[PDB]
């Protein structure tokens, strides 16, 4: 249990280092098939560069995008730092493609991390389709945590990954509270049981009533992928990201 | 009829959807999804500066072949 301190550090490292320009673009690149340490930021530089030659000028480029500046520091979407942390977690030498991963769509929760060798580490990318949501589950050699962001618009508000990170980023999460929020039975358990797992687990302050289970899709399939990673590995992919200065 | 349509992230990454102008936005959304893994409540999907009507079509917004709709994925 100096390991949890180990993992805090490099979340913690990973996430303060964004605020570095170079580190920014290639934390939150969108190239999936090509391995996360192979970005270069000065190539995704000039292809941004290069769109915003295309569309007119910046404040053309902007108008078009409806405000966004893309060389901006930016903090991901749901679905965004899903896939990158995804790939910086689970990166040795091998494009790992969470784009066209295989997931479970017949397989209980419970069922699957008993299926799990305990010692491994495993991550898990939820791609939640009552919630319109997609997030991981680290699972260190059982203990999990919850890595995500959330544009805002569906059960949960909006939540930046570094802020996600700051405050429930070690804080462990429930097993069985998992296997109950990863059921297929979920959209049938009642109001308050829904709005407690949501927020026990996904709501940065624990908040039942920062919950809103209306706009919860209730016949949203649950998808959900394993795999399992080198802490080292992971720990060497976010200690380039960081160090890009 | 089908049409070519090119989604743009803020990276400049480029995809090209074969759609017909009948096509409803909800359902491009989820075909970038197959494409970028980004759930469709998860994406801001953007056409000339705006984002658009999950219920209309993509003749609503008089989209053609070659339109360039603007996926940014950023808050």
């Amino acid at each position: 249990k100096h390991r949890v301190t180990l993992r805090k550090a490099t979340l913690a490292s990973l996430m303060q280092s964004l605020s570095g320009e170079s580190s920014n673009r290639v934390m939150w690149n969108d190239r999936y098939d090509t391995l996360l340490i192979a970005r270069d930021p000065r190539e995704i530089k000039n292809a941004i560069e290069k769109s915003v030659t295309d569309f007119g000028g910046l404040e053309n480029y902007k108008e078009l995008t409806g405000g966004a500046d893309p060389f901006a520091l930016m903090t991901p979407v749901a679905g965004l730092s899903a896939n990158n942390i995804f790939k910086l977690m689970t990166e040795k030498d091998v494009p790992i493609d969470p784009t066209s991963i295989e997931y479970l769509e017949n397989t209980s929760f419970a069922e699957h991390v008993n299926t799990l060798d305990s010692h491994k580490n495993y991550v898990v990318i939820v791609n939640d389709g009552r919630l319109g949501h997609k997030f991981l589950i680290d699972l260190p050699a059982r203990t999990a945590y919850i890595i995500q962001s959330d544009l805002g618009g569906g059960a949960l508000p909006a939540v930046r990954v570094e802020d996600w990170i700051s405050r429930r980023g070690s804080d462990p999460v429930s097993l069985d509270e998992l296997n109950q929020l990863l059921s297929k039975d979920f959209s049938k358990m009642p109001d308050d049981v829904q709005t407690r797992l949501l927020a026990s687990i996904l709501q940065i302050d624990k908040d039942p009533h920062k919950v809103d289970i209306k706009k919860l899709h209730l016949d949203g399939k649950l998808r959900f992928a394993s795999h399992e990673y080198d802490f080292r590995q992971f720990q060497r992919n976010a200690q380039y990201v960081a160090g890009l200065g | 009829a089908a049409m070519l349509i090119k989604v743009k992230t803020l990276t400049g990454k480029e995809i090209e959807i074969d759609i017909e102008p009948t096509d409803k936005v909800e359902r491009i959304k989820e075909r970038v999804e197959e494409k970028e893994g980004i759930p469709p409540q998860q994406q801001r999907l953007i056409y000339s500066g705006k984002q658009m009507n999950d219920e209309k079509t993509a003749a609503d917004y008089k989209i053609l072949g070659g339109s360039v709709l603007h996926l940014v994925l950023a808050l």
